[PDB]
């Protein structure tokens, strides 16, 4: 690696900086707010009574969490369909408001609840606009509605049978003027009687047995969403380099116990430059502290290609209880500037050859090995100072020394258009 | 400038080999600072020790000499100076100096003991012992006042010296704001690094300053343009920071050279 | 009647804990040394324009100042907000209610036309509030702890914390207080720059304006 | 770089905070020049005639 | 589109050249300071006695 970075086939004695290392992340943890109050959906899809098709019940559901997985993965409903979005993703979708329309119809009419459909139900009873529909669910009512004896209790707004000519076999018209009277409309002397009935006889046949149909529509972009689905929950891990979203805000680091105290309305603390430092988890309502995962450049101490072919590896500024040859086997020495492997530590002290940092350096100079020692500031002596003693030299020497100084460098001219 | 993202590295690898230039410049200036400290302080080839018993003709050096009571063996003025002035997130690391503080203190103590006991003879060879009064006589001869003056006024000069050193100790202890230059250097370094790390969260004309979201919300055809804008902005900021650091390093080099000249001339001799 | 607001109306802008840090914020606040329209409504309930949030203060220790009506038409044409107190339950209705000459309430309803949302929740005491409506979110602050720095005037320094927050998403530009059938200040907020000094525990202890004086 | 405009001013503050250190460097240079002149010439305490 | 491509190439090469020029200027200043020191040493220690 040193030869690669330097781009040469030979290297001299010294310390070189080749690359850097970074502790890789681990398993992830995902969190959200603790619990949301469940709306009473069983009063809608599993009520004891329903409404007629010409007076289908409409209700509003909002400001809670909706779990569509339980009603979607349970095969207790005859017909299940959804438009625009796959049902399995409704547990991860957010909407403004939800509208539920419930009624009871015959078995054959269940196919007529869709945008762009036609019929007695579509034109007079349940007018679905030509737009995306949330989800249509239907189930057989022969077990509770018809079998108990309710074979005539449902009425349907067909038409007035008043102002149509024989255009085809079925005399069906859209001119429904009357019907405001709660007595199915009075045509003076009961000339016309709209709102015919259903023959929900259980033994007549499954073709027109009672069927409960509920249609769910969702309000989009009219206001910020208030209803969402059940979100996936997992546990937490400590003292590991972990990536997370942790109830909304992403982050990679190591968790630890914290000492900070929050006011009852904060969410997370920081120090500077939008760097989160402490966070609180809604499920546990506890504060934890975040520390960035360790990293740093590596370095190689080498005595030169000529002398030997062995090197020592120094990791900078990392407590190397877990760094992972020169990964775990070789001898380790923890300094104030990281830790080094491949070189032994002796207690002696000599002159300094290859500087490292924190007052120590490594070489082989005072057997075919690299030793790291604490440098010595020099020799040691004490001069016997006394108030009536002097020392006078008696001989002299003349010495010649050399000093070197640069005074110039090359003159280079570069064109602008040419380059 | 990538924040652990693969496509960011894929885009970045086509801009050239500028990172080698940046790392080379920073390593060069760091090595130069190490050489600066080494050339300023490493001026003696021994470590002298003052005799246990002290009688310097009446002078009193107790406030200047190192104290064995302190574990760091630092004198009173050193403690006052250290207590007076007071000062690794996303790839911004700080390396420790080669010479720890204790070694610097030992160098200063050796220099001071050598200049007390021997005079200026240890700046040209082997240290030669000499009584203190007969050294002050030489230093008075050096400025034109005959040596006859000193020997007849020794007690008065000793009292003057002690009173002056007491007054300067009191002035340093009480009056602050006399150490402006070092505080300014530290503040400049910290402020430059802090504004560099503050620059990270600017929009730079892109859609957002968070890269993971901008990738997760878009597709390559325009995510390429957005990421390119962010990369070029961040690279320009980093280059500006490096240039400013180079200028400051040159200034500090000039100051350190002047300090080395003063230390070599006014301590190991007489100006 | 007019009054001078010494240093009132500083609130926690967001939900970010901090410690021993000087932070500069650029939001809507009540400027230092501003004019507050002191009212003495004892034996009037004028309708006042909203204009992007209002500061409110009161010192009555009884059940008289209970409700607030918000809107821009005050008719069945567009929905309006009613926020009334009941001493046991805070009911908030954003449905449509028709005009009212002068409401009488306290322990007015016209109809529930196009009703689409409803919500339910839970020296005297210096009631202080700040009402904001921004990007479809309606925020109400509060401070119910009184500080007697001076008497008969609201002097002292305190911080305000959020209590509720609603995604109503409605356009309101006008409001009106409530009484029953038989001394609350007012203030308007401006887009100012402030400098806040957080404590060690994370509480605001000092604020400085940036558009008041050269020293500032 | 804007010249009494609003759109340019809005676009400028989005690029970061370069101008702070630009102005800081220029002011530091000016202060240094004043210090240079004063230190070069102010070398006496009294005024002699 | 050739104009766009040449724009990109030109801006890149301009940035590289600017960086090179700045580095050259810094190095020249430092070398000039060293040359002044050498001139002082030569004038003082060779033509006289220190
Ligand atoms: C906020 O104030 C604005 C006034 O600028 C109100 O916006 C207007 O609301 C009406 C409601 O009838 C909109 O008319 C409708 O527009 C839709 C298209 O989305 C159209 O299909 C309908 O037939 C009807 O014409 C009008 O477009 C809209 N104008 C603007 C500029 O948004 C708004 O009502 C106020 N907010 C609330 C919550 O009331
Ligand atoms: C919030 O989540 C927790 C953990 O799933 C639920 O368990 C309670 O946790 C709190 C600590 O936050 C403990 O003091 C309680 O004793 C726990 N309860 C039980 C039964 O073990 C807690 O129920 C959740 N809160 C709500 C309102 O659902
Ligand atoms: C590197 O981390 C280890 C922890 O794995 C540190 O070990 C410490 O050892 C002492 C001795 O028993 C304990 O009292 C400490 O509690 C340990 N630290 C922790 C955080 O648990 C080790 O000291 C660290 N290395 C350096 C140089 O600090
Ligand atoms: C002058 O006298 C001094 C003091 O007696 C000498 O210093 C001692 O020299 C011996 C010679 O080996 C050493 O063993 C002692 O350790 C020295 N004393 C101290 C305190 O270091 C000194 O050597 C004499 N001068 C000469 C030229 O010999
Ligand atoms: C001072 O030292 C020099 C050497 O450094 C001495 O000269 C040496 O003297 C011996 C004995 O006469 C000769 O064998 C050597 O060849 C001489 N050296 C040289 C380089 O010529 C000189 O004697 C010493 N001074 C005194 C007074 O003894
Ligand atoms: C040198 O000066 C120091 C100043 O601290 C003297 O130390 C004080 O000496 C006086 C009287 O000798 C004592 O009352 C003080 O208690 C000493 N200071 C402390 C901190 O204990 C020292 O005595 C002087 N030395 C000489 C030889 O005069
Ligand atoms: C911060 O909050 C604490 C407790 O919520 C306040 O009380 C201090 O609590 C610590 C921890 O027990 C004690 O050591 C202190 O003595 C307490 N202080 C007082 C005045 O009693 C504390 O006052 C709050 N403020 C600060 C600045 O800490
Ligand atoms: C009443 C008070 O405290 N401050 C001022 C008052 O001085 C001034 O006269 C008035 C309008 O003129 O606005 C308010
Ligand atoms: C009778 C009536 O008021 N109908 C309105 C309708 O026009 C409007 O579209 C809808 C919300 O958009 O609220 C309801
Ligand atoms: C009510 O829920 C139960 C639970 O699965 C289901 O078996 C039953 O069929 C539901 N009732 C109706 C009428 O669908
Ligand atoms: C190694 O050093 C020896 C002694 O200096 C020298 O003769 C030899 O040429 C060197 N070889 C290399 C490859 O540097
Ligand atoms: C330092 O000296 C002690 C004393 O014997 C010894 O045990 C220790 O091994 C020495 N240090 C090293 C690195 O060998
Ligand atoms: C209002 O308060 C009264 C008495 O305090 C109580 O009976 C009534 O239920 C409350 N209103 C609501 C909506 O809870």
């Amino acid at each position: 690696e040193t030869k690669c970075t330097l781009k040469s086939f030979t290297v001299e004695k010294g310390i070189y900086q080749t690359s850097n290392f970074r502790v890789q992340p681990t398993e992830s943890i995902v969190r959200f707010p603790n619990i949301t109050n469940l709306c009473p959906f069983g009063e809608v899809f599993n009520a004891t009574r329903f409404a007629s098709v010409y007076a289908w019940n409409r209700k509003r559901i909002s400001n809670c969490v909706a779990d569509y997985s339980v009603l979607y993965n349970s095969a207790s409903f005859s017909t299940f369909k959804c438009y625009g979005v796959s049902p399995t993703k409704l547990n991860d979708l957010c909407f403004t408001n939800v509208y539920a329309d419930s009624f009871v119809i015959r078995g054959d009419e269940v196919r007529q609840i869709a945008p762009g459909q036609t019929g007695k139900i579509a034109d007079y009873n349940y007018k679905l606009p030509d737009d995306f529909t949330g989800c249509v669910i239907a189930w057989n009512s022969n077990n509770l509605d018809s079998k108990v004896g309710g074979n005539y209790n449902y009425l349907y707004r067909l038409f007035r049978k008043s102002n149509l000519k024989p255009f085809e076999r079925d005399i069906s018209t859209e001119i429904y003027q009357a019907g405001s009277t709660p007595c199915n409309g009075v045509e003076g002397f009961n000339c016309y009687f709209p709102l015919q009935s259903y023959g929900f006889q259980p033994t007549n046949g499954v073709g027109y047995q009672p069927y409960r149909v509920v249609v769910l529509s969702f309000e989009l972009l009219h206001a910020p969403a208030t209803v969402c689905g059940p979100k996936k929950s997992t546990n937490l891990v400590k003292n590991k380099c972990v990536n997370f979203n942790f109830n909304g805000l992403t982050g990679t680091g190591v968790l630890t116990e914290s000492n900070k105290k929050f006011l009852p309305f904060q969410q997370f603390g920081r120090d500077i430059a939008d760097t989160t430092d402490a966070v609180r988890d809604p499920q546990t309502l506890e504060i934890l502290d975040i520390t960035p995962c360790s990293f740093g450049g590596v370095s190689v101490i080498t005595p030169g290609t000529n002398t030997s072919n062995q090197v020592a590896v120094l990791y900078q500024g990392v407590n190397c209880t877990e760094v992972p040859v020169y990964s775990t086997g070789s001898n380790v020495f923890q300094t104030r500037a990281g830790c080094l492997i491949g070189a032994e530590h002796v207690n002696n002290s000599y002159e300094c050859d290859i500087p490292i940092g924190a007052g120590i350096c490594a070489s082989y100079q005072t057997s075919q090995s690299i030793i790291a020692y604490t440098m010595s500031l020099g020799a040691e002596n004490s001069v016997a100072y006394s108030n009536n003693s002097i020392a006078i030299p008696t001989n002299f020497t003349i010495s010649v020394t050399t000093e070197i100084l640069p005074v110039s460098m090359t003159k280079t001219s570069v064109d602008c258009t040419m380059y | 400038i990538c924040g652990d993202s693969t496509e960011c590295s894929n885009l970045l690898l086509q801009y050239g080999s500028f990172c080698t230039q940046l790392n080379r410049a920073l390593t060069g200036i760091a090595v130069e600072q190490d050489k600066n400290t080494q050339e300023v302080f490493a001026q003696v080839k021994q470590i002298y020790k003052t005799p246990p018993i002290k009688d310097f003709g009446g002078f009193n050096f107790s406030q200047i000499l190192p104290d064995p009571s302190k574990p760091s063996k630092r004198s009173f003025i050193e403690d006052l100076l250290f207590n007076k002035v007071t000062l690794k997130f996303n790839g911004l690391t700080v390396l420790p100096p080669l010479l720890t503080d204790e070694m610097i203190a030992q160098y200063t103590s050796a220099l001071l003991a050598g200049t007390i006991t021997s005079g200026w003879t240890f700046g040209a060879g082997a240290a030669l012992q000499i009584p203190f009064a007969m050294q002050m006589a030489y230093r008075f001869n050096g400025i034109g006042v005959t040596q006859n003056v000193l020997y007849e006024n020794q007690k008065l000069i000793a009292n003057q010296f002690n009173s002056a050193i007491g007054k300067i100790q009191d002035s340093l202890s009480s009056t602050a704001s006399a150490l402006g230059k070092l505080q300014d250097v530290v503040n400049q370094n910290a402020q430059a690094l802090n504004t560099l790390v503050k620059q990270l969260s600017s929009n730079f004309g892109a859609i957002s300053s968070v890269l993971n979201d901008i990738l997760s919300r878009l597709d390559p055809p325009e995510a390429e343009v957005q990421i390119d804008r962010l990369i070029t902005g961040r690279l320009q900021s980093l280059q500006t920071y490096v240039t400013q650091q180079l200028i400051r390093a040159a200034e500090i080099r000039a100051s350190a050279n002047l300090a080395a000249t003063k230390m070599s001339e006014c301590v190991l001799g007489q100006s | 009647a007019y009054t001078n607001s010494f240093t009132r109306g500083v609130y926690y802008p967001d939900k970010v804990f901090r410690s021993s840090v000087l932070h500069s914020t650029q939001d809507l606040f009540l400027p230092f040394f501003s004019n507050v329209t002191w009212f003495h409504a004892i034996h009037d309930n004028p309708v006042l324009p909203f204009n992007d949030g209002v500061y409110f203060a009161s010192t009555e220790k009884s059940n008289i100042i209970r409700g607030w009506i918000f809107g821009t038409t005050l008719d069945s044409k567009t929905q309006s907000l009613l926020i009334v107190n009941n001493a046991t339950n805070v009911v908030i209705k954003v449905c449509e209610f028709q005009f009212c000459n002068d409401p009488f309430l306290g322990v007015v309803y016209s109809s529930a036309n196009n009703c689409t949302f409803e919500y339910v929740s839970q020296f005297k005491n210096l009631r202080e509030f700040v009402f904001k409506n921004i990007d479809g979110y309606f925020k109400i602050y509060s401070k119910h702890t009184p500080i007697n720095l001076v008497r008969d005037l609201p002097q002292g320094f305190s911080a305000l914390e959020p209590l509720v927050d609603l995604p109503i998403g409605i356009n309101i530009t006008r409001f009106q207080t409530l009484l029953a059938l038989h001394a609350y200040y007012v203030g308007y907020l401006q887009p100012r720059t402030f400098l806040l000094k957080y404590n060690e525990n994370g509480t605001i202890t000092d604020a400085v304006d940036c558009a008041l004086d050269p020293l500032s």
